[PDB]
């Protein structure tokens, strides 16, 4: 039963890793790959992920091989870059050299 | 006299259209049956879903 | 089932103007729309079912048109003139009014004889009838070839006994035949057998259990 | 792909202010994400809209299950 | 490779609810074969069809199979019947041209086959993608071009009467976002020489001119003998067997 469902629903489950994978910005990522860390599955929640494993589709969200949310998720980094260099200078020219 | 010729209905080359139009296709004689172009609201000013 | 047709599907139509100088035939076989960006061989095919399906060509058919004549009044023309396509008469009216602006004199008697024997039907040598009508190049290319693919699965009745005759167990009792049905019987029959071994192969474990769930069901009653 | 065009006045008299700093994602990214690593993930999870011996089967830990397989 | 394995799954979703759409594809013992597992029956297809990607297994080619082959081809090759053709010219019409004179219209829009040189230059050909991103549109159809790279479908009224031959729309629409052929229906009329008024509304009038190579479903009334065609239909003695079987049951 585990090796049929996982044949059947493999492709979805890649296709979310990627979009997932879509996510995330460069310089992120290669800061993540400093940490690392160990999960623990009971083995109940395992056999139960195995034994029923929902089916994915993300054919209503790809348009082509172009899907909107990613590139837009992606996007707002670049706002979000430009607006951390932006206020580190401010509060740089407005307070100088700190003293404690 | 008999009038031959007096002007008549005169065929155009150019339907020029002053309004601004959306990106699109072709769809006149030569139809494209690609999917339409897609509209990304990329570039925000303003953070909204990050 | 064979379907046979009783008319040839010409699609020819003649256009004449007013004054009648001029004249032209044509062949109606639709606009269809055609995409750009595409593959063409898809929207080909596309287009290809329906167009088989406008000229009663998709299902199997056989012909018979065979008896769609008639004969002239006149004790020596023997002819069989077949009643299909565009009839000469059409034809005939046509250059008649062409002649007519031309102030040329209509067609004479010899002229119209020729003219209005054009399409005739006439036996072939083993039997068949070939009938020439007057009919446009595509609908006549596609029909032929639909007509020789068709054919290449109508075989003898003997043949195919012939062909099953090591599948028939020894108790079951023979059928008689007519003899017609065995001088001149014909069966359309595909003969090719498709290997289920695809669908077992693949996944084996459900045929298994199918096939094996039919067979006890039926033995478990002896 | 080229820009749309705008009205002739806006081009023959128009002008357009802009900024030009592009800026980086160092001062965030630059740090020691090991315990603010997972609240991401949590978010990046969020960020994607999605959906005798059997009887002790219960299926009600399955996302976090889905999202260690993915992180993995 | 990713956007492979996105592009595979998008595309066996499509053809799972294309093929299931109305009358299924499949016949009910098959689903019921694949079904005995517990799937839902869309699921089991589409899990077998996957395993059946790149095969080896041999297959038949059937009758139907070869005729919609065969008329697949012929669609493919003889465009004008079927109402679309691939090159088309544009050309003012103060530009003479060579015409097809067999049928008698009137500034027939039919070119026995496109113009190579014209007044002796090379007509210059233009693909739809480049012309509809041009910007500059009315220096180049100051002296007209040849538009290819595309399926451009047409269709013709032949009238009886004797008039102008004009398109129902424009050739050309122009759009800030590009520019575009509109469809094209001409409006076909006979010719008779001595006619003033006909002859000068087509000359000041029309002031461009759409041409494309004369369609091959046209035949003039004089050459009539080529229609003649030929049908083999087999002897009226065959008589049909419907059911085949050789043997009868026992009881």
């Amino acid at each position: 039963a585990c090796r049929d469902k996982t044949s059947a629903n493999w492709r979805g489950y890649s296709v979310l890793v990627s979009r997932y994978r879509s996510l995330i910005p460069n310089e992120l990522f290669e800061s993540l790959r400093n940490i690392s860390g160990e999960y623990n599955i009971n083995p109940q929640d395992e056999h139960s992920f195995f034994f029923a494993l929902a089916q994915i589709n993300a054919d209503d969200e790809f348009i082509g091989a172009i899907d909107k949310e990613s590139a837009e998720y992606l996007d707002e980094y670049a706002t979000l870059a430009r607006d951390i260099s932006n206020s580190l200078t401010l509060v740089k020219a407005a307070f100088g050299p700190l003293e404690r | 006299g008999e009038i031959i010729y007096d002007g008549g209905l005169s065929s155009k080359l150019a339907d020029v259209v002053d309004k601004t139009t959306e990106p699109h296709n072709a769809d006149g004689a030569v139809k494209d049956g690609r999917i339409a172009p897609v509209k990304l609201d990329l570039e925000k000013q303003k953070l909204d879903k990050l | 089932e064979l379907i046979k047709v009783p008319t040839i599907p010409h699609n020819l139509v003649l256009i004449q103007s007013d004054n009648g100088k001029h004249a032209l035939i044509k062949e109606d076989l639709g606009q269809w729309p055609v995409e750009t960006g595409i593959s063409l061989v898809n929207q080909a095919g596309v287009f290809a079912v329906q167009l088989a399906n406008k000229l009663g060509i998709d299902k199997p058919f056989v012909l018979d048109a065979g008896s769609n004549y008639f004969t002239d009044t006149s004790f020596i023309d023997t002819r069989k003139y077949c009643t299909d396509g565009l009839s000469p008469r059409e034809i005939q009216k046509a250059l008649n009014r062409q002649r007519a602006y031309y102030d040329r004199p209509e067609l004479t008697i010899s002229e119209n004889k020729t003219l209005l024997s054009q399409s005739i039907i006439y036996p072939d040598a083993d039997g068949n009838d070939v009938s020439i009508i007057f009919s446009g190049a595509m609908s006549h290319a596609i029909f032929t070839y639909a007509q020789s693919q068709w054919n290449k699965n109508i075989i003898k009745l003997d043949d195919y006994i012939r062909e099953i005759t090591l599948t028939v167990p020894k108790q079951y009792r023979p059928r008689r035949f007519k003899e017609i049905e065995h001088t001149h019987g014909y069966v359309y029959r595909e003969l090719n057998q498709g290997s289920l071994l695809p669908l077992v192969d693949a996944n084996l474990k459900e045929s298994s259990s199918y096939y094996f769930k039919k067979l006890m069901s039926s033995i478990s009653n002896v | 792909y080229r820009p749309r065009r705008f009205k002739e006045i806006e081009h023959t008299h128009g002008y357009v202010y802009r900024e030009l700093n592009q800026g980086s994602l160092l001062p965030l990214v630059d740090a020691n994400l090991k315990e603010s690593s997972s609240y991401y993930f949590k978010k990046l999870m969020s960020s994607i809209s999605n959906v005798m011996l059997t009887n002790r089967l219960t299926t009600a830990n399955a996302p976090t299950v889905r999202a260690i397989t993915v992180l993995t | 490779t990713s956007g492979s394995i996105i592009n595979h799954a998008n595309n066996l979703n499509k053809v799972i609810n294309h093929v299931f759409a109305d009358k299924p594809l499949i016949s009910e013992t098959m689903l019921k074969i694949l079904t005995i597992d517990g799937t839902t029956g869309k699921d089991g297809y589409r899990n077998w069809l996957d395993k059946l990607v790149g095969h080896n297994y041999p297959v038949y080619v059937e009758p139907v199979v070869n005729i919609m082959n065969f008329i697949s081809a012929r669609f493919v090759a003889d465009s004008s019947y079927f109402g679309y053709t691939n090159e088309i010219m544009i050309m003012p019409n103060h530009i003479n041209v060579p015409v097809d004179d067999r049928f008698g219209f009137r500034d027939s829009p039919f070119c026995t086959s496109l113009p190579r040189t014209i007044m002796g230059n090379d007509v210059r050909r233009i693909s739809y993608n480049v012309f509809s991103m041009m910007e500059d549109i009315d220096d180049v159809i100051s002296e007209g071009f040849i538009l290819y790279d595309a399926y451009f479908n047409f269709s013709y009224d032949i009238m009886t009467t004797d008039g102008v031959t004009r398109l129902k729309e424009d050739i050309l629409i122009v759009t800030d976002t590009g520019n575009d052929i509109k469809p094209i229906h001409f409006y076909i009329y006979f010719e008779n020489r001595n006619d003033k008024k006909l002859r000068y509304e087509s000359k000041m009038n029309v002031s461009y001119r759409l041409y494309i190579k004369t369609p091959a479903c046209l035949l003039p009334l004089s050459d009539y003998m080529r229609a003649q065609h030929d049908y083999v239909s087999p002897s009226s003695s065959r008589v049909y067997i419907k059911d085949p079987a050789v043997v009868y049951t026992r009881s």
